[PDB]
């Protein structure tokens, strides 16, 4: 995350940290529930093998609620490519169930024509992550969150080097200081409706870190709601 | 639902709930089964 603040206890959850050979943090996901986790599909070819982390805060620490969890499935959606990112999904299906506490509870899912229509009509969304603190930094220590205003997506295609597609929407700043950055891929887009807190994307990518005219690429939750329950269903 | 989400809790009247919530008598509030509702910041 670059910009944002470090999350206080109890305030991201559903955040999950995906750990590589080395144990070390290279993507987010977002606890679905206690067999399962979202993720991005290009998370998945940057690890030959990973565990995903639940409770940590800081990754240089090991504190209560910390636990760890080998991945039993992995489901990728079968449309994502690397030469659009578009279909930037996945599915994780954990070993061993996830044992809820203090700092490790699941994102709600929300219903696809409620969502469209009245989530993502909302004026921003929170996404967090262990990533670079800056463009070409190191990545965080801590947990971080950023609240990131949905942007007009015709304002957004215009301003992208690639293709935006439906699959996809935009988050963030033309030119404040503040994004998700590399790390934080994989990782918790939600969206407060009232006092509930709804996963409405996957931290996917963008065009450097906080760059002046880019914006933060979101995989839209909406497009795989279905895709989501049947994966959940084995 | 156009206006105020039809003063429902969560989902639009008909109102309704996420996994682990029940709809509340009102019929528009939305209740927490366990104590680790999803989507809620967690307490000690
Ligand atoms: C919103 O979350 C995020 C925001 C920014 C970032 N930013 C980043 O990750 C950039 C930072 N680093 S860097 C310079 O520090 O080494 C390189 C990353 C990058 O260049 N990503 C990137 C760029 C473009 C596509 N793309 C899109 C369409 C088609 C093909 C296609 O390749 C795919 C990509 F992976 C990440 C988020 F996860
Ligand atoms: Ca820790
Ligand atoms: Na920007």
């Amino acid at each position: 995350i670059v910009g944002g603040q470090e999350c206080k206890d109890g305030e991201c959850p559903w955040q999950a940290l995906l750990i590589n050979e080395e144990n070390e943090g290279f993507c987010g996901g977002t606890i679905l529930s206690e067999f399962y986790i979202l993720t991005a599909a290009h998370c998945l070819y940057q690890a030959k093998r990973f565990k995903v982390r639940v409770g940590d805060r800081n990754t240089e620490q090991e504190e209560g609620g910390e636990a760890v969890h080998e991945v039993e499935v992995v489901i990728k959606h079968n449309r994502f490519t690397k030469e659009t990112y578009d279909f930037d999904i996945a599915v994780l299906r954990l070993k061993t169930p996830i044992t809820f506490r203090m700092n490790v509870a699941p994102a709600c899912l929300p219903e696809r024509d409620w969502a469209e229509s009245t989530l993502m009509t909302q004026k921003t969304g929170i996404v967090s992550g262990f990533g670079r603190t800056h463009e070409k930094g190191r990545q965080s220590t801590r947990l971080k969150m950023l609240e990131v205003p949905y942007v007009d997506r015709n304002s957004c295609k215009l301003s992208s080097s690639f293709i935006i597609t439906q699959n996809m929407f935009c988050a963030g700043y033309d030119t404040k200081q503040e994004d998700a950055c590399q790390g934080d891929s994989g990782g918790p887009h939600v969206t407060r409706f009232k006092d509930t807190y709804f996963v409405t994307g996957i931290v996917s990518w963008g065009e450097g870190c906080a760059r002046k005219g880019k914006y933060g690429i979101y995989t839209k939750v909406t497009a795989f709601l279905k895709w989501i329950d049947r994966s959940m269903k084995t | 639902c156009s206006l105020d989400n039809g003063d429902c809790d969560q989902f639009c009247v008909v109102c309704s709930c996420a996994r682990g919530y029940t709809l509340a008598d009102n019929g528009k509030a939305c209740i927490p089964t366990g104590p680790y509702p999803c989507g809620k910041q967690t307490l000690e």
